[PDB]
C-alpha cells in the first residue's frame, strides 16, 4: 500500500493525499505513519490527522475513537480545542445517517444518544476554549443541537399525550423545563403540558402553566 | 370517540395503598415522605415547595381510577397540607 | 467510490444547522418561578465574531513539523 | 530498537486476536522499545500464554532483523505438541454416581467417542472453573446439601501434552425440602409468594429448585415493582434427620418508580415506533413482565438485531430508575428502510423477479408507504400499501392497498388467457388483546379478461355466473366487478430475535363479497409458525408451519378461479415450481383461435387433440392444506456463527391443494381433484443470509413424492417475504 | 488441508542398534486392557519367583516368574449390579509382604489381596486416590495420593494409622510419589516442590525442606518439582525435580548436602554408590552419591519418553516410547544392547529382580527379559 520512505516524506503524501481528497488511501498512509512512526514528533499531528480522515470520508465511528486516543494519550496540547470540536462534530454527523431524507423527513427523534454526548463535548469545547476560533460555530451547533434534543423531549411528550401517560407527559415537560428550557421545542411544548395537568385534572397546578404560556403568547 | 380495544392497562404515578397513606403526617420532612411513599414521581416545576402522587390506573377500554395525593411544605420542606381526592368525571 | 470533487470541509451532514433555530428564550410570569435551567445546557453569551462551519478551515491545526 | 514491525509464523488454532492483546499484556508493543535481551523475556512471555491457553507443549522461537535505520522487525516463530489432550476425568470419594453420569454434564470430556468427534478433549481452566460449578449443581439439583469439592485437583501428564482432572468430593447425604419458611419485607405478596413455595414436605430439596424460587420471587417482586430487592436462601439443616427445612429472607427494597424509558440505537426507527411498543410506561411503577413484555413488543417487531433492558438506577435518587431500551436496527440503516428485491432464480431457464419497499419512514402525517412490483409468466403485477400501525396510539390501525395485475398465459404453467385484475382495500385494525389482531375492511377488485381458453375448473364458474364466452373458441371475453368485506384475525407471539425461536404466530384472512356482487363466494385463509427451542433454550430450534384455506360460493357463484389457493411458491413449500401443485387445468377443444403457428399454444387440435385436454397449466384448486415441519441449525464459515446469525434449516415440506367442486363423475375421465389424496412432500434445506437489502434465502429441495403435474426445481433463490 | 498446518514438536530417531551382547524376550503374557489412552504408574512387582502382575481394568495377575504359566487373579471392577460396569482405574504399582500384595486405584480404593489367594483380603477408601505405589514397613503401609495426602495404614487390615497433608499447585504434574522408609524415618516428595520426612508415626515430622528453584511464574515452568519417589543411602536422601533441581540431603535434619543442574527428571534409581537418572528431554546420566558429580552424561535417547532406569545385571536399562528396551553402561554412557518389545506403547517404569526383567507395556501385557 505505502512505502516507509523517511517520516517528513510519507508525512508530505499524507498531507498531499488528504488536499487531493485521496481519502482512503490517505487514511492507510496515515496509519502506516502512525505505526511505523508512533512515537515521533510527528504522532500529534498524525493523530490529528487520523481524526480528520476518519471523519472525511465519513468513517465515523473510528474517528469518534481517534478523537478518545488523542485526548487520552495527549489531555494538554494546543488544539485539543480542535479535538473536542471534532468530538462534537463527529457525533452531531452521526445522526444524519444519509441524505435521502432531504424532501421532509424529520430526524430530531430518531435518537437523542448521540445528539446529546455531540452536545455535552461541544459544552466542554465552548466553556473550556471560548477564545478558540471555533468558539462561534461551536455556539451554533450547541444551540440547533439543544433544540434538536428538545425537539426529541417533545416528540416523547408528544407520544405519551396521546397514550394519555399523563405522569409521563408531566415529568418530561418538567424535564424539559429544568434542561434546555430557552428553546423553540419547550415553548411549543407547555400547552400540552397544561393539557397534561387538566386531564389528570389538578386544574389548580395546571392554572401556572396555563398563565405562563399565556404570557409567552408574545 | 372511544371503542372496545386492548389499551394495555397504563399505570401512572405512584402506589398509594392505605397503609403506606397512613405514614403521612404533618411533622413529617421530605426526608421521611420520601419513604413513606417512595419518591415523588411529580413536582412542581413553578417553585412551589409542592410534591404531587398519583396512583392512576386505566384497566383498558373501560375503567379509570385515580388518587390525586397533594402534598405541600412550609419552605423549609416540612409538610403543612395535605389533599386526597379520588378523581372527579367529565369530558 | 464517488464524491463531489470539492470544499472538503462540508458536514457530510447538512449545513441547516447554522440556520434552523434561534435561542428562543422563555420567560416565566409574576409568582412563578421557572425552574433551575439545570446546568450543562446552559450555554454562554459567546464572543461571536468567530467562524462559523460553512467557512471554516475544518483543515486540522498544523503542529510544529519538524525532525 | 523501535520494534518497526512484529511477525508472525504458525500461530495455529489459536486466534490473532488474543495474541495481539496478549503481547500488550506482555509489555510489548509495535514501535516499544526492545533489545536482543529482551527477546528472551518476550518468548517466554508468549510461551507462558501459550501455556495460559492450555499449549502447554507449546515453544516459542525468536528472529530478529535490522532496518536500514537499525530500526528492528520481531519475526516469532511457533512450535506445538498437540496440547492439553486429556487421558481421564476423575472422581473420588463419589459413591452415588458412577462417574461417567457426573461427566456427562461436563464441558470437558475423556474419550471423545467413535459416534461424534463434534466438541473437543482439550484442557481449558476457563472451561472446568465452570464445569466444577456444573458438578456442583447437579448433586445440589439432586439435593446433596452438604456436598464439598474438597480440594479438587488438576494432574499433567510428564509428556506435557497429556492432562487428566481429579476432582475428590464428599456428597454427605440427599436431603428432603421437609420445611420452607419465607419472611421479610414482602408488602404483602405473601399470598403469591408461598404460592410458588408450595412442596410436598417429602419433596427433594434441590439447589435448581431453590435457585428458581428465588428466580420466582424476583419475578414476582418485579412484578409489582419491588425491582431490586435483597433475596437471601439459608437452609437449616438436620443432618441427623438429614432434612432441609428452607429458609427465604426478602427484603423488598422500594417499589422502583420507571423516572425515564430511554431508547438507546433507534437511529432510522423514530422514538415513537418504539415507545408505543411498550406496555409498561414511563412515570409509573416498574413492572419487570411488563418491561419484558416492551422487549418482547420490540422482537416481535422484528425492527432490531438484539434488544438488550437495562433497569439502570438513577444516580443521586433512590427507588427511580431509567429502563435503557438498547437497541440495534436490523438493516443497518440503509437507506428507503427495510427495501425488498428478488429473483427466483432456480433450475428453470426462465425467471420470475421482484422488487419493492416497506418500511414507515415515509411523508405526510408520517404514514407508512410500501410498494411492490413483480413479474412472473409475462404477468406484470404492482401494488402501492399505505399503512400506519397506530392510526391512534392505542395501536388499532389502518392500512389500504390499490394494485393493478396483469396475466398473458405464454406458459409457466399459467392457465391459457389475459386476465386482469385491479383492486383496492381499506383495513382497519383492532389489536384485542396484547398477543392478537384482529382486520376488517373493504375491497374492491375489477377483472376483465380476454383470449379465454374454454377450461373445465374455470369454465364452470364461468357459466355458473353465465354470460360465457363460446366453447370451440379462445378470441373470448369476460368480466366481473366486486366489492367486498376484508376481514381477518391474527394470534402473534415470538420470542424473535429476528428469526424466530419460540412462541407461535397465527394469521386467518379471508373475505366475503356485498351481497349480489359478481361472486358471491366466501374465502377463509389460515397461516401459522409455531416455533419452539429444543431443550427449552433458544439456541436450537423446531418450527411447525400450516396453511390452509377454503372457498365456496355463498348462493351459487363458486369462488372464481382468478382467486385460488396457488401453492408451490417456494416460501409455501420448496421443490415445486412456484404455482405448479394441485390441480392442473383441463381444457376443452377448440383448433385454434388467435394463433401464431411459429408459437405454441397448448390443446389446439392443429397441436393436438380434439378432446377434453390436459395441460400442467394450474389454477390452483379452492381448497388447501399445507405443512412445513423445519428443523432449525447454524452454520460456521468465515462469516461465523456469532458474527452474522446466519439461519440454515431442514425440512419436511407437505403440500395438497384441491377442488371441493370437482364433478368427479361428471368430467371423470381426469384426476379426481374433490380429494386431497395426492398429498406431496418434498425434503429440503434452505438458508438465510440478509444483507443491505434484505434476508436472502437459498433453498434446496426435491420432492419425497412427486406426481404428474409437479413441475419442480431442485434448488431456487428468493428474498423478502417480510413477514 | 489442514492436517500438516498442525504440528508435532520432533521425537529423535532410535540409536545405535549394535551391542555388546543381544537380549531376549524369555516370555511374555497378556494382563489386560490397561494403560490403554490413559497414563498411570501401574509397574508389576516380582517376589518368591512369582511376578505380581497388574493391569489398569482392575486384573491382578500372578505369574510364575520363569513361564507365562499363571497363578491365582482376579477382577476387581465394580460387580455391575444392573447399574453401569466400572473398571477399578487400577494404579499405584504392585507391592507385596507377608501374607498380602497391595495395589492402589485411582479411585478411593487400595486393595489388599492375599499371597496365598486371589481374594481381596482387605480394602481402604484412602483420601483420594493411590496414585502412588504403597510401600511397606513390617506392619505399616505407607502411601500418597492425587490429593497430595499421605496416609499411613495398618498392615493387617488396612486401617489407616494417620494422614498428612503435603500441599498442591494448581496444574499438579501427579500429586504422586511412593513414600521411602529408611534409617526409621518417611521421606515423601510433594508436587508444590516439598520433600517431608515424619518419624514412622503419629504423623509427626522430622522435616520439610523445599526444592523449588528456576521459580517461574507460569505454573508450566513451575509444575512445582518432585513427583519421583525419593531414596535414602547411608541417611543420604536424593531428591528430584520435574524442573528444578536434583538434590542430595540430609535424613536427621533436612538440610541440603548438594544442589544439582538436573531439572527435566521425573524418573530415576540409586546403587550403593552412584545415582541413575532419567529425563523428560530423555538425556540418561550417573553421578555419584556424594555431592551428586557428574559421571557420564548422554543425549542419544533425545524426548524418547523414557521409563524409570534400573540397574539390571550390572548394566543400566530403560524402556523408550516406541517399545524399545535400552541397555546402557554402567559408566561410559554408551549402550550396551537393545531390543524391541512392545509395539502399542511403554513408558511405564521397569522392575527387576531374582536376575528377571520385567515391564507391563502399555495395551496390558507384561514382557520377561534376560541378558
Amino acid at each position: 500500500e505505502v512505502p516507509d520512505n523517511p517520516p517528513n516524506e510519507i508525512y508530505a503524501t499524507a498531507q498531499q493525499k488528504l488536499q487531493d481528497g485521496n481519502w482512503r488511501q490517505a487514511i492507510t498512509q496515515l496509519e502506516a505513519l502512525d505505526n511505523r512512526y508512533p512515537f515521533g514528533p510527528y504522532s500529534q499531528q498524525v493523530q490529528l490527522d487520523l481524526i480528520y480522515a476518519y471523519y472525511k470520508n465519513a468513517d465515523l465511528p473510528l474517528a469518534q475513537a481517534a478523537i478518545d486516543r488523542f485526548i487520552r494519550l495527549n489531555p494538554t496540547h494546543p488544539n485539543i480545542d480542535y479535538v473536542m470540536y471534532m468530538r462534537g462534530l463527529t457525533n452531531m454527523a452521526l445522526d444524519d445517517s444519509a441524505l435521502q431524507g432531504f424532501f421532509g423527513v424529520d430526524r430530531s427523534d430518531r435518537d437523542p444518544q448521540h445528539a446529546r454526548a455531540a452536545f455535552s463535548d461541544f459544552s466542554k469545547l465552548v466553556r473550556g476554549y471560548p477564545n478558540s476560533q471555533y468558539t462561534t460555530d461551536a455556539t451554533k451547533r450547541l444551540v440547533f443541537l439543544k433544540d434538536r434534543l428538545a425537539k426529541y423531549e417533545y416528540s416523547v411528550a408528544e407520544y405519551y399525550t396521546e397514550r394519555g401517560a399523563w405522569v409521563a407527559v408531566v415529568n418530561r415537560v418538567e424535564g424539559m423545563l429544568r434542561d434546555y428550557p430557552d428553546t423553540q421545542a419547550t415553548r411549543d411544548a407547555l400547552p400540552l403540558m397544561e393539557n397534561a395537568y387538566r386531564q389528570m385534572q389538578m386544574n389548580a397546578q395546571a392554572e401556572k402553566v396555563a398563565k405562563i404560556i399565556a404570557a409567552n403568547s408574545s | 370517540l372511544e371503542r372496545v380495544v386492548y389499551r394495555p392497562d397504563i399505570n401512572q404515578g405512584n402506589y398509594l395503598t392505605a397503609n403506606d397513606v397512613s405514614k403521612i403526617r404533618v411533622g413529617m420532612t421530605q426526608q421521611q415522605v420520601a419513604y413513606a411513599l417512595g419518591t415523588p414521581l411529580m413536582s412542581d416545576p413553578f417553585g412551589t415547595n409542592t410534591w404531587f402522587y398519583v396512583f392512576r390506573q386505566q384497566p383498558g377500554h373501560e375503567g379509570v381510577t385515580q388518587q390525586t395525593l397533594t402534598l405541600t411544605f412550609n419552605s423549609s420542606g416540612v409538610l403543612t397540607n395535605i389533599d386526597n381526592k379520588p378523581a372527579l368525571s367529565g369530558n | 467510490c464517488s464524491s463531489d470533487s470539492r470544499y472538503k470541509r462540508q458536514v457530510s451532514g447538512d449545513e441547516a444547522y447554522l440556520e434552523a433555530a434561534p435561542l428562543a428564550e422563555l420567560h416565566a410570569p409574576a409568582g412563578m418561578i421557572l425552574p433551575v435551567t439545570s446546568g450543562d445546557y446552559a450555554i454562554p453569551v459567546t464572543n461571536g465574531s468567530g467562524a462559523v462551519g460553512k467557512a471554516l478551515d475544518i483543515r486540522p491545526p498544523a503542529q510544529p513539523l519538524a525532525l | 530498537p523501535t520494534i518497526a514491525s512484529i511477525t508472525f509464523s504458525g500461530n495455529k488454532s489459536v486466534k490473532d486476536d488474543m495474541l495481539k492483546q496478549n503481547l500488550e499484556a506482555s509489555g510489548v508493543r509495535v514501535g516499544e522499545s526492545l533489545d536482543r535481551t529482551t527477546i528472551a523475556d518476550i518468548e517466554k512471555g508468549l510461551e507462558d500464554f501459550y501455556y495460559s491457553v492450555g499449549k502447554y507443549s507449546a515453544s516459542v522461537k525468536a528472529v530478529v532483523t535490522p532496518l536500514p535505520r537499525n530500526r528492528v522487525d520481531l519475526k516469532l516463530v511457533f512450535q506445538e505438541g498437540v496440547s492439553a489432550e486429556i487421558q481421564q476425568i476423575n472422581i473420588v470419594g463419589n459413591h452415588a454416581f458412577t462417574t461417567d453420569e457426573l461427566i456427562s454434564h461436563f464441558q470437558l470430556r475423556d474419550e471423545v467417542p467413535w459416534w461424534n468427534v463434534v466438541g473437543d478433549r482439550k484442557y481449558q481452566k476457563q472451561k472446568l472453573a465452570g464445569d466444577l460449578e456444573t458438578l456442583r449443581s447437579y448433586y445440589l439439583d439432586r439435593g446433596y446439601a452438604r456436598f464439598n469439592i474438597d480440594s479438587t485437583q488438576v494432574s499433567l501428564t510428564p509428556d506435557k501434552k497429556g492432562i487428566y482432572v481429579t476432582v475428590n468430593i464428599t456428597e454427605g447425604d440427599q436431603y428432603k425440602l421437609s420445611g420452607v419458611e419465607v419472611s421479610g419485607n414482602l408488602a404483602g405478596h405473601s399470598a403469591e409468594i408461598e404460592q410458588l413455595t408450595k412442596i410436598e414436605p417429602g419433596e427433594l430439596y434441590n439447589g435448581t429448585k431453590v435457585t428458581k424460587m428465588e428466580d420466582d420471587i424476583k419475578k414476582l417482586l418485579g412484578r409489582y415493582g419491588y425491582a431490586y430487592p435483597r433475596v437471601q436462601s439459608m437452609p437449616e439443616i438436620n443432618d441427623a434427620d438429614k432434612t432441609v427445612k428452607l429458609r427465604v429472607n426478602v427484603d423488598a427494597g422500594n417499589r422502583f418508580y420507571v423516572r425515564k424509558i430511554r431508547f438507546e440505537g433507534n437511529d432510522t426507527s423514530k422514538d415513537a415506533v418504539l415507545r408505543r411498543e411498550m406496555r409498561q410506561m414511563e412515570g409509573a411503577w416498574l413492572g419487570s413482565d411488563l418491561v419484558d413484555q416492551g422487549k418482547e413488543r420490540l422482537n416481535r417487531l422484528g425492527f432490531f438485531e438484539t434488544v438488550d433492558t437495562d433497569t439502570q438506577r438513577v444516580p443521586g435518587s433512590p427507588d427511580q430508575v431509567d429502563v435503557v431500551y438498547k437497541v440495534k436496527e436490523r438493516n443497518t440503516l440503509v437507506p428507503r428502510g427495510s427495501f425488498n428485491f428478488g429473483i427466483g432464480y432456480g433450475t428453470e431457464s426462465g425467471v420470475s423477479f421482484q422488487a419493492g419497499v416497506q418500511q414507515d419512514n415515509w411523508l405526510g402525517t408520517g404514514y407508512a408507504v410500501g410498494i411492490n412490483g413483480t413479474k412472473n409468466d409475462y404477468q406484470t403485477y404492482a401494488e402501492l400499501s399505505v399503512t400506519n400501525p397506530y392510526f391512534t396510539v392505542d395501536g388499532v390501525s389502518l392500512g389500504g392497498r390499490l394494485f393493478y395485475n396483469d396475466f398473458q398465459a405464454d406458459d409457466a404453467d399459467l392457465s391459457d388467457y389475459t386476465n386482469k385484475s385491479y383492486g383496492t382495500d381499506v383495513t382497519l385494525g383492532f389489536p384485542i388483546n396484547e398477543y392478537n389482531s384482529l382486520r376488517a375492511g373493504l375491497g374492491y377488485v375489477h377483472n376483465s379478461l380476454s383470449n379465454m381458453q374454454p377450461q373445465v375448473a374455470m369454465w364452470r364458474y364461468l357459466y355458473s355466473m353465465g354470460e360465457h364466452p363460446s366453447t370451440s373458441d379462445q378470441d373470448n371475453s369476460f368480466k366481473t366487478d366486486d366489492f367486498t368485506f376484508n376481514y381477518g384475525w391474527t394470534y402473534n407471539k415470538l420470542d424473535r430475535g429476528y428469526f424466530p425461536t419460540d412462541g407461535s404466530r397465527v394469521n386467518l384472512t379471508g373475505k366475503v363479497t356485498i351481497p349480489g356482487s359478481d361472486n358471491e363466494y366466501y374465502k377463509v385463509t389460515l397461516d401459522t409458525a409455531t416455533y419452539v427451542p429444543i431443550d427449552d433454550d433458544h439456541k436450537w430450534v423446531v418450527l411447525g408451519r400450516t396453511r390452509w384455506g377454503y372457498g365456496d360460493g355463498l348462493g351459487g357463484k363458486e369462488m372464481p378461479f382468478y382467486e385460488n389457493f396457488y401453492a408451490g411458491g417456494s416460501s409455501t413449500v420448496r421443490g415445486f415450481q412456484s404455482n405448479t401443485i394441485g390441480p392442473k387445468a383441463v381444457y376443452f377443444p377448440h383448433q385454434a383461435s388467435n394463433y401464431d403457428p411459429d408459437y405454441d399454444y397448448e390443446c389446439a387440435t392443429q397441436d393436438g387433440a380434439k378432446d377434453l385436454c390436459k395441460s400442467d397449466d394450474a389454477v390452483g384448486g379452492n381448497a388447501m392444506a399445507v405443512a412445513s415441519l423445519e428443523f432449525i441449525t447454524p452454520t460456521p464459515f468465515i462469516s461465523d456463527k456469532y458474527a452474522n446469525s446466519v439461519r440454515t434449516s431442514f425440512f419436511w415440506d407437505m403440500g395438497t391443494v384441491w377442488d371441493t367442486n370437482w364433478d368427479s363423475s361428471q368430467y371423470s375421465g381426469y384426476p379426481d381433484y374433490s380429494d386431497p389424496s395426492n398429498i406431496r412432500m418434498s425434503a429440503g434445506i434452505a438458508l438465510q443470509w440478509m444483507s443491505p437489502l434484505g434476508p436472502l434465502v437459498f433453498s434446496y429441495a426435491q420432492p419425497f413424492k412427486k406426481y404428474d403435474g409437479d413441475k419442480a426445481e431442485q434448488f431456487q433463490f428468493n428474498i423478502g417475504k417480510t413477514w | 488441508l489442514f492436517n500438516s498446518e498442525e504440528d508435532v514438536v520432533k521425537m529423535s530417531p532410535l540409536p545405535t542398534v549394535e551391542n555388546q551382547f543381544t537380549p531376549t524376550t524369555a516370555w511374555s503374557t497378556s494382563v489386560g486392557s490397561g494403560i490403554g489412552n490413559f497414563y498411570s504408574n501401574l509397574h508389576p512387582a516380582l517376589a518368591d519367583n512369582v511376578v505380581y502382575a497388574a493391569d489398569r481394568a482392575g486384573l491382578v495377575k500372578a505369574l510364575n516368574a520363569d513361564d507365562g504359566k499363571e497363578i491365582w487373579s482376579v477382577s476387581l471392577a465394580e460387580k455391575d449390579g444392573w447399574f453401569s460396569k466400572e473398571p477399578a482405574l487400577l494404579s499405584g504399582g504392585v507391592t507385596v509382604s507377608g501374607g498380602h500384595v497391595y495395589i492402589g486405584s485411582e479411585k478411593a480404593q487400595v486393595y489388599a489381596l492375599n499371597t496365598s489367594d486371589g481374594t481381596v483380603a482387605w480394602q481402604t477408601k484412602v483420601a483420594g486416590e493411590a496414585l502412588s505405589r504403597p510401600v511397606v514397613s513390617d506392619g505399616l503401609v505407607l502411601i500418597h495420593t492425587s490429593n497430595g495426602q499421605l496416609q499411613a495404614l495398618n498392615e493387617a487390615d488396612g486401617a489407616v494409622k494417620w494422614t498428612v497433608n503435603l500441599d498442591m499447585p494448581s496444574l499438579s504434574l501427579r500429586g504422586e510419589s511412593a513414600p521411602t522408609t529408611a534409617f526409621g524415618a518417611a521421606v515423601v516428595g510433594g508436587d508444590n516442590g516439598r520433600v517431608s520426612a515424619v518419624l514412622m508415626e503419629q504423623g509427626q515430622m522430622i522435616w520439610q525442606q523445599r526444592i523449588s528453584q528456576a521459580t517461574g511464574s507460569t505454573e508450566i515452568d513451575r509444575l512445582s518439582d518432585v513427583d519421583t519417589t525419593p531414596v535414602v543411602v547411608n541417611g543420604v536422601v536424593f531428591a528430584l525435580a520435574y524442573n528444578g533441581n536434583l538434590t542430595a540431603l540430609d535424613l536427621r535434619s533436612g538440610q541440603i548436602m548438594w544442589k544439582r543442574e538436573l531439572g527435566s527428571v521425573n524418573d530415576f534409581i540409586v546403587d550403593g554408590n552412584r545415582i541413575y537418572l532419567v529425563d523428560q528431554n530423555d538425556r540418561v546420566m550417573a553421578l555419584t552419591i556424594d555431592g551428586g558429580v557428574t559421571l557420564w552424561t548422554q543425549s542419544d535417547l533425545l524426548h524418547r519418553l523414557l521409563t524409570s532406569p534400573v540397574l539390571y545385571n550390572g548394566n543400566l536399562v530403560v524402556g523408550d516410547s516406541e517399545g524399545y528396551l535400552h541397555w546402557i553402561n554402567v559408566e561410559d554412557g554408551r549402550f550396551v544392547a537393545q531390543q524391541k518389545v512392545d509395539s502399542s506403547g511403554f513408558q511405564t517404569e521397569p522392575v527387576a529382580a531374582d536376575g528377571k526383567l520385567l515391564i507391563q507395556a502399555k495395551d496390558g501385557t507384561v514382557y520377561s527379559i534376560t541378558r
